[PDB]
RNA sequence: CUGGGGCACGCGGGUACGCUAGCCGC
RNA sequence: UUGGGCUCUGUGGGUGCUUGGCCGCUGGCCAGACCUACUUCAAAGCCACCGGGGGUACCUACCGGUUG
């Protein structure tokens, strides 16, 4: 894709080919590429356990 | 022909010369005889292996001589005939194998 | 008369490009509307007429083969003989790629014909550019892959992984994992509406954006794990086939299924649909495969048998199709003529790819070269069938050979013309038609013995005193 | 009989050229989504013309010391305008040298009510002190006039001949009087023969020359002729009228600008009904001018609003303003019918555009293709709610929008009282008169 | 990268261009001009210039009128080789090779290489007939036309026999005879292919002196190097190596020994079998068999040199007698003892005379 | 560029006549396939930005031979309905874009004019000649062709218009002056054949202005004498011959061209007993010119050229021919 | 004058050409 | 021991216990062949994996209603 011109970008503000609002600014990519993990699966496994502990803290 | 020479020259000029260009590009008696083959006949449509060797959808019972002829056609369709199937001193030495001894 | 050819031209043009029955001009009361609509229908007729007049400018011819003698039948034609028959152009295009040690290969072709994508269920995904024979991406992905397909061009592709669904860019990079559509076993891409359609094992169906990234519609298709999936590229809708053997036809704009046709008594194994928009052939777990019109929702002829319940079906651009069943696949030619109001069964098929222990995984057509890709558990291959594919294209829609400039041009054009996903219907072009209830409300606001027994029996449980029920009670008393 | 489709890519690009050959096919089997696709293209069309809906193009001059209460374009050259002040001064600009002035002089004591140019070169000034004539494009400048009149009372307006050297001066004594240049002194005094009520303005017709219409303060208009030197007809309407015009293509079609806050399209042969009702304002309209296309119309309010129009809507196609311009007065077109002029109360001559999103110049072929494509698509779909609301959504100043809500509520109550009187009166057994029929009160000879 | 190597094999097998840049590149690979003009060259003016050269060549030699009919036509403008079927392409290839053998003599000249330019820029001859074109310009290995051909060949299209120029195609420079012949030594198949071309040339009677002189130098130093390794010292090894050598050189040497129409290739065959005799310790039966085919095949212009060959042959023979038909044809020799004194003035003909008088 | 869409317009223009030819049996499917493909390739290379009027003429002759072959096949097939008009019009469109593209190729100009003059577009040919003559005001070839076809059609006044404007513009070469005097005297001969004009003073007047023309050469006046000496069968031919002779004798006294015309003067209407007497008179003039003091080599080259022409005229006496041979060898 | 409407536009032999103006057919 | 070395590449075997290549198989084929029939009756429910705290205008779903 080329860079849009004026009207094209103005019409498709919400367009983006790279990052969605379902991507969290690629926190997965950020973590794995700082620390060399090999399964982004395993990243998300860490995230789910971290979220579980965080919510246990919330009820605590 | 009903076509003029100048007319056909125009045809070669504008229309093209694809067909004629393709044209320019594409420029023992048998010793012994048997009677058993004339006596014999075979059921082609009954024969599944021999089924695809007919010429029409009417040839089932075929005599032995014509049957062996269709066998020849099947065999040549399977494998086309080779060029050796179509003296000089060193050629004779060459075919001599006593020339190759250890 | 000499004008008989003129009238036949008129009939054929009005059937082809008329885009509708025609406007009645004499029922008009008003003079301005009448003379203006006269000029309109005049210009429309001239338009369709010169469309027929333009229809000659196609460059290519239509591919075919015709059996010459009486014994000769098309499904007794061998592929090496096709090689010796036809030109070195396509002879550089028939081949076989034996990937052996990674499971049954699933393949798909690019929407333009430039590229193809391959996945081995036990780990492999490679996208390669076949005509120049060069590969741009190949990565062994380890985790078991359940599905694969390109996205809107050869920039990106999309894969159903072992838990998530991924979109990669062309040089191998993973653009993003997607955890919103867990456990996909079927994936499609609505290509004009810019939408991934994700069907999972649980029965969840999610229409997700790609150009701005929201899922627009998740639906609990309550019935059955979806045994199979494809999509109609004329309504742009979803033909999904369920374990009850029924096919259900879906659209993103109501939770209910939109049609639910019935098919073979056990789970319909495979589906495929016309691209012009006419028909749809399925294969069931019950060993029969058969067709249906879609605009009329009907079986046409009796169900064809298959000698094994067919694992896949890819129908071509034209009326041809390859049906893939077990260890060898077959190709039929005329399974639905457009012009015939009723159809026929056909005794003999067109041509086959034969059974040498190469169990098919699926089959697809290149949409723009008369070739046939067979994904089998011993790799990918492509044989040729001359009738296949459309013959003369519109680069305005899609070019098999776009430059970098036309590529970026087309991406911006498609982004400009992305179609808001509410406009999905059984009726494709229904836009600007009238709302009956709303137009009745508009006209109203402008111009402003046997049923009464069920009426009383239904309203005896309310129990509003209901002055209209008082009128009804007095009328029942007079009765 | 095997034969397949064989495309070389030579048919995509011929060896020896730079042209990418782009063959098309026209099968609906290949081009789906026709209706919704063009609909989307229409949506993007509307959104981009309201990206580019940029009307303003400038403010000439320095602006007159007090506000513009008189201005007039030369209609036979292309770039010469006289604008004359409230403060009894006039000057003329050239369009091309936008910034500075062509020629400047004071003209009267009181506010200059009228101004124009002669068909040869000279220019003309009415005010209550009198009628004067200067020549701006003299090679040395003079400030003194070269013609004058003081007789006929306060002269309210001018009107000049399309081709010849005729002009007419509307006074306030219920009298108009016509001069011919170089051959008249006091001109012919014509009026409704027993009439005093004042004549605001008068426009010479340019479709049928030698014809005159004028407005009178009896909420009444009078059509005149010059061959037969007499008034022709007098129409009396509900409330007053402010400035006249006739259409420069459709000869029987005239238009009046009315304190009904309304532009009325009438037709000379038949005054039985208004041909069109333009109910487009809050405050009363100060000016009208027909575009020389005959297809467009400026209605310049008293309030902070120009509204631009076709001949056949009945409502607002465009609203224009900016807050530097409190009360527009003289609102007239140029000779391309593309660029309008706007003489304010705030002492300004403004140069604006009609069809406010069309960027002029010399386009490229595909450009005008796209523009008229947008035109056609919008034409096809100009009714649907989505594109419709993004079409009619302009922006509007606060007192004006509050007041148009006020007008709608009050007139809705008025119509409610009217229909209640009808339904519960004996008016129920009669024909409902349509509104353009209702438009006229009476007509008189 | 398994599938990558497999697709690479396909990409080697790819012939007709399928994306715009590759089309432009193979379109612009030319001979006469530079690629920057070649890209903005179209067939028409190309046909003009090459047709001018072609008419010059057909005015030089008569035998170009068949390709005036079939390969240099207004239809030969439009015909694109890639679009037809394999038998059409085979016939076209035969027409090519026939024209190449027809044109191989007048090689160093501008109208002929203009014709070559039409061959490339219309019929992709550099891609489709790499072997025959490469062999037919191979004997001109010090001229810049050959240099430019080496410039615009495709590398993966060069034949397995012919892949020796790879250092030179990395570095443009005319390779020398020592390089070609060293490949002929420790690469038999180069000799095989060039032998096949030049024998086809003499069989189609289109032999010419530059060709045959090149081929003489090639075979002579080639088989010289072949024996110069094949001498091993081990007994049955040298016998068996001479066997394998004879099997390689058999057909070409017999066809050139009794190539009756072409005296030059008769002389060259005399040369190669003479060196075969004098250097290599060959067995008497094989030697007399050479004698017998030479006897079968000489002429009178080739007479005295063939006499020199028989002096070599019998001089390196070990037995003292000759086998028959040799003596018959030496009776048929017109000026025997005079020619024999003339040759024994420098050549030691004694064993030949002894075998003669024994017979 | 935008060649795809512009060629789409032009091929859509070409469509319906080919549809007519396919519903006729005059051309088959493969033939019309070949035709449309060729026309597309043509029009593409035509509308290419880098362009040349040679390829323009290629497309021109291609469509022309199309109209020809279709007419021939139509006549062989005994068809009457199909015309050539659409082919003419598309040929005209090719030419029109050609001339808007290249205003600099006079050869292509003449090609357009020849095609029009053959196909009978009279007023069109006149207007196209007008345009191109405005474009190139410096070719006497163009001016002469204009006035010549006007003199051929018979509009002598419009011939005078074109020729007089050309004389007003082109003033470095006397060639159009030669041809204008040629067509003026040819019109006068046409008047004498249909038998002021009785005087015939227009070549006198054009010589009077030529006398002070910028290209004023003695050899130019000699060529004026030559073109005046052509078609000497008139009324005032002796008058104009005497006038030009006395004019150049008054201006260039000792010029070898003046001596050459003094030799070849009385042979105006010669070709018969009047031939050898004037031959002997001109031979006396020639001997006087030979003995007079002028550039003898120049005069001898003039006389050997004119005498080679005389030898090219047959039907003479051998004694006269041999004495010409002697007087030629003695130079 | 793309204002609109009406006449003609091909091949033969003629009357006639360093040409095509006129008669009838195909 | 009548030359030898390093280094790289290519092929086959084996790196696990020796029962056919294919098919619409109680049978057929490997040169194959035959090709589109026949038809009494849709389905029983449940389950079904998204990182946490937080908001709910609109959409979806659930529950409970309402006009028809």
């Amino acid at each position: 894709v080329r860079k849009l011109k004026y009207h094209e970008q103005k019409l498709l503000k919400k367009h983006d080919f790279i990052n969605y609002k379902s991507d969290n600014n690629h926190r997965d990519h950020d973590v794995i590429r700082r620390y060399m993990i090999q399964k982004p699966e395993d990243y998300h496994k860490y995230n789910r356990l971290c979220g579980s502990l965080r919510q246990f803290a919330h009820r605590l | 022909a009903e076509k003029d020479a100048e007319e056909e020259e125009l045809e070669k000029f504008v229309l093209g010369a694809k067909e004629t260009f393709r044209e320019q590009l594409f420029r023992d008696a048998p010793a012994w005889e048997d009677s058993d083959d004339e006596r014999l006949t075979i059921s082609l449509a009954g024969a599944t292996r021999l089924r695809k060797l007919r010429i029409s959808e009417s040839e089932d019972l075929v005599s032995g001589i014509e049957y062996a002829r269709r066998l020849r056609q099947q065999y040549l369709r399977l494998y086309p005939q080779p060029d050796w199937a179509k003296p000089l001193p060193l050629d004779s030495f060459l075919r001599d194998a006593n020339s190759f001894k250890v | 008369k000499a004008e008989l050819d003129r009238i036949r031209r008129y009939k054929q043009a009005q059937k082809k490009y008329g885009r509708g029955p025609r406007v009645d001009i004499k029922s008009v009361r008003d003079k301005k509307l009448r003379r203006t609509l006269t000029n309109l229908e005049n210009k429309y007729k001239t338009a369709a007429l010169k469309a027929k007049e333009a229809e000659i400018l196609l460059e290519n011819q239509t591919g075919f083969l015709e059996p010459e003698g009486e014994l000769e039948r098309t499904y007794k034609v061998r592929q090496d003989e096709i090689v010796k028959e036809v030109a070195v152009e396509v002879a550089q295009k028939k081949f076989e790629l034996k990937l052996t040690e990674l499971g049954p290969y699933t393949c798909e072709y690019s929407r333009n014909g430039r590229d193809l994508i391959l996945a081995g269920r036990k780990g492999h995904v490679a996208t390669m550019d076949w005509r120049e024979g060069k590969l741009g991406c190949e990565l062994q992905l380890g985790e078991t892959v359940r599905d694969a397909r390109f996205l809107h061009n050869n920039q990106f592709f999309a894969v159903a992984q072992k838990k998530y669904v991924y979109i990669y860019d062309h040089n191998g990079v993973e653009i993003h994992c997607l955890r919103k559509h867990v456990e996909v076993s079927h994936m499609e891409f609505l290509p004009y509406h810019f939408l991934l359609a994700t069907l999972s094992i649980s029965g969840q169906l999610k229409y997700q954006d790609t150009s701005t990234g929201q899922i627009v519609a998740e639906i609990a298709t309550k019935h059955g794990t979806p045994v199979s999936l494809t999509q109609n590229p004329y309504n742009a809708i979803l033909h999904i086939g369920q374990q009850n053997g029924t096919v259900t036809l879906w659209s993103p704009n109501s939770t209910d299924p939109l049609v639910k046709l019935l098919a073979h008594r056990g789970p319909v194994r495979s589906l495929a649909v016309d691209r012009e928009g006419r028909y749809m052939v399925s294969t069931g777990q019950d060993n029969k495969m058969c067709i249906w019109d879609i605009r009329n929702f009907k079986e046409a002829v009796n169900s064809y048998f298959t000698r094994a319940p067919a694992t896949s079906v890819a129908i071509s651009d034209t009326g041809l199709t390859a049906v893939g069943w077990g260890t060898h696949t077959t190709i039929w030619k005329g399974l639905f003529n457009k012009e015939r109001p009723v159809q026929v069964k056909v005794d003999s098929p067109y041509m086959t790819w034969g059974g040498q222990g190469q169990v098919v995984e699926r089959v697809r057509w290149c949409p723009f070269e008369d070739i046939l890709g067979i994904g089998h558990n011993e790799g990918f291959s492509s044989i040729i069938v001359p009738g296949a594919g459309e013959a003369n294209y519109d680069a305005l829609e899609v070019n098999p050979f776009e430059t970098k400039k036309q590529r970026q041009e087309g991406e911006v054009k498609a982004l400009l013309n992305k179609l808001q996903p509410e406009m999905i219907a059984l009726d494709p072009n229904f836009i600007g038609n009238l709302d009956l209830r709303s137009e009745k409300q508009r006209q109203a606001e402008r111009d402003l013995n046997t049923a009464l027994k069920k009426y009383l029996r239904k309203q005896r449980k309310k129990n509003i005193i209901d002055e209209k029920r008082l009128k009804a009670e007095e009328l029942y008393r007079q009765m | 009989k095997i034969k397949a489709l064989t495309r070389s890519i030579t048919a995509q690009q011929a060896p020896g050229s730079d042209v990418q050959r782009a063959p098309r096919n026209l099968a609906p089997e290949l081009h789906p989504f026709e209706r919704a696709r063009e609909y989307q293209r229409a949506l993007n069309a509307v959104k981009l013309e309201r990206m580019f809906a940029k009307p303003f193009l400038g403010q000439l001059g320095n602006g007159h010391v007090q506000g513009v209460y008189s201005m007039c374009k030369d209609k036979n050259s292309l770039n010469c305008i006289a604008s004359g002040s409230g403060d009894g001064v006039v000057k003329v600009w050239d369009l091309t040298t936008r910034d500075e002035e062509t020629w400047r002089v004071a003209a009267h004591n009181n506010i200059v009510k009228g101004l124009t140019f002669t068909n040869d070169k000279k220019l003309l000034s009415c005010a209550t002190d009198g009628i004067k004539l200067w020549d701006p494009y003299a090679s040395p400048s003079n400030t003194t006039p070269i013609a004058t009149w003081q007789e006929g009372g306060p002269y309210t307006s001018l009107s000049f001949h399309r081709s010849a050297n005729t002009f007419a001066a509307s006074s306030g004594q219920g009298c108009i009087r016509i001069w011919d240049l170089e051959h008249s002194t006091a001109g012919q005094a014509i009026q409704w023969p027993s009439f005093v009520d004042t004549i605001t303005d008068v426009c010479f017709n340019q479709v049928e020359t030698s014809v005159i219409g004028s407005v009178a303060t009896d909420r009444s208009i009078i059509l005149f002729d010059l061959r037969t030197n007499m008034p022709v007809i007098k129409t009396v309407l509900h409330f007053a009228c402010n400035r006249i015009v006739f259409n420069p293509m459709e000869a029987m079609n005239l238009a009046v600008a009315s304190e009904d806050h309304n532009i009325y399209i009438f037709d000379a042969r038949n005054f039985d009904k208004a041909l069109n009702i333009q109910k487009g304002h809050v405050a009363a309209v100060m000016d009208v001018e027909f575009s020389p296309t005959g297809e467009e119309l400026v209605s310049g309010s008293y309030d902070r609003t120009i509204r631009l129009w076709r001949r056949d809507a009945g409502h607002s196609r465009d609203v224009y303003h900016t807050k530097r311009m409190q009360r527009v007065f003289r609102t007239m077109w140029t000779m391309d019918s593309k660029y309008i002029l706007t003489g304010s109360d705030d002492g300004n001559v403004r140069l604006w555009r009609a069809n406010a999103s069309e960027r002029s110049g010399v386009k490229a072929t595909r450009q005008r293709q796209a523009l008229e494509y947008n035109n056609a698509l919008l034409d096809r779909y100009g009714h649907l709610p989505e594109i419709r609301r993004i079409r009619r959504h302009r922006h509007l100043p606060k007192v004006v929008k509050k007041a148009t809500e006020i007008k709608r509520e009050e007139l809705a109550a008025i119509k409610r009282r009217e229909e209640n009187e009808r339904k519960h009166s004996n008016k129920k057994y009669e024909k409902r008169k349509s509104e353009r029929e209702k438009a006229v009160l009476v007509k008189q000879q | 990268s398994s599938l990558a190597q497999q697709l690479a094999q396909i990409a080697a097998n790819s012939r007709s261009s399928f994306n715009v840049k590759a089309l432009k590149a193979s379109h612009s690979k030319s001979l006469i001009w530079e690629p920057r003009v070649a890209v903005s060259q179209t067939f028409a003016e190309i046909y003009s210039q090459c047709y001018e050269g072609f008419k010059e060549l057909c005015h030089l030699d008569s035998r170009f009128v068949p390709f005036d009919a079939t390969l240099f036509s207004a239809q030969s403008q439009e015909v694109d080789r890639t679009q037809m079927t394999a038998e059409e392409n085979a016939a076209l290839d035969k027409r090519v090779d026939s024209f190449l053998h027809l044109v191989g003599s007048r090689l160093r000249l501008m109208p002929a290489i203009k014709a070559v330019e039409w061959l490339i820029r219309r019929f992709r001859i550099h891609e489709f007939n790499t072997g025959t074109l490469l062999a037919t310009f191979l004997p001109y290995h010090t001229i810049p036309a050959f240099v430019t051909l080496l410039s615009i060949l495709p590398v993966q299209r060069i034949p397995i026999e012919y892949r020796f120029l790879d250092p030179y195609i990395k570095s443009l420079t005319p390779p020398p005879r020592a390089a070609i012949v060293q490949q002929a030594t420790n690469r038999p198949d180069l000799l095989s292919a060039i032998s096949r071309y030049t024998l086809d040339s003499c069989r189609a009677k289109q032999e010419y002196p530059g060709l045959i002189s090149f081929w003489g130098g090639i075979m002579a130093e080639a088989v010289n190097g072949m024996i110069d390794k094949m001498r091993s010292g081990r007994r049955a090894i040298q016998l068996e190596n001479d066997h394998l050598l004879l099997q390689q050189i058999g057909p070409v040497l017999s066809e050139a020994m009794v190539m009756k129409d072409v005296p030059g290739i008769q002389i060259a065959s005399y040369m190669v079998v003479a060196i075969l005799a004098a250097k290599g310790s060959l067995n008497d039966n094989i030697l007399t068999a050479f004698m017998e085919q030479l006897v079968h095949g000489w002429t009178v212009d080739t007479l005295r040199p063939g006499l020199v060959c028989l002096t070599m042959l019998a001089q390196h023979r070990s037995a003292k007698q000759l086998s028959g038909r040799v003596a018959k044809a030496v009776i048929k020799v017109p000026d025997l003892v005079s020619s024999l004194r003339d040759i024994s003035k420098e050549h030691q003909v004694d064993k030949l005379a002894n075998g003669l008088v024994l017979a | 560029a935008w060649v795809a869409d512009k060629a789409r317009f032009y091929l859509e223009r070409a469509a319906p006549e080919l549809r007519e030819w396919e519903e006729k049996e005059i051309f088959t499917k493969d033939e019309i396939r070949n035709l449309v493909a060729k026309r597309s390739d043509f029009e593409h290379l035509v509308l290419a930005p880098g362009t040349k009027p040679t390829d323009f003429l290629n497309y021109v002759n291609w469509e022309r031979s199309l109209d020809r072959l279709r007419a021939k096949r139509c006549a062989r097939l005994n068809i009457r309905s199909v015309t050539s008009h659409a082919s003419q019009a598309r040929t005209f469109g090719i030419f029109e874009r050609a001339v808007l593209k290249h205003p600099g190729s006079i050869e292509l100009w003449l090609a357009y004019l020849e095609f029009a003059a053959q196909v009978k577009a009279t007023k069109r040919w006149r207007r196209i000649m007008t345009r191109a003559l405005r474009l190139h005001p410096m070719n006497a070839s163009l001016w002469t062709l204009a006035g010549r076809r006007a003199a051929q059609n018979g509009d002598m006044q419009r011939a005078r218009a074109h020729f007089l404007r050309g004389c007003r513009f082109c003033t470095r070469e006397p060639t159009l002056w030669l041809e204008y005097a040629r067509c003026e005297m040819d019109w006068l001969a046409r008047m004498e054949a249909k038998k002021p004009a009785l005087s015939g003073a227009i070549p006198i007047a054009v010589f009077d202005v030529a006398r002070k023309q910028p290209f004023w050469g003695p050899a130019a006046a000699e060529k004026f004498f030559d073109v005046f000496a052509k078609f000497g069968h008139l009324s005032c031919h002796e008058r104009i011959i005497s006038h030009v002779v006395t004019t150049m004798q008054e201006l260039f006294p000792n010029h070898p061209c003046t001596w050459s015309v003094h030799i070849r003067q009385p042979l105006v209407g010669v070709d018969t007993p009047a031939f050898p007497k004037a031959l002997r008179e001109s031979l006396a003039r020639l001997k006087a010119a030979l003995q007079s003091t002028t550039d003898r080599k120049a005069l001898a080259t003039k006389m050997v050229a004119w005498m080679d022409g005389i030898l090219a005229i047959e039907k003479l006496d051998a004694a006269i021919r041999t004495v010409l041979e002697h007087t030629k060898r003695s130079l």
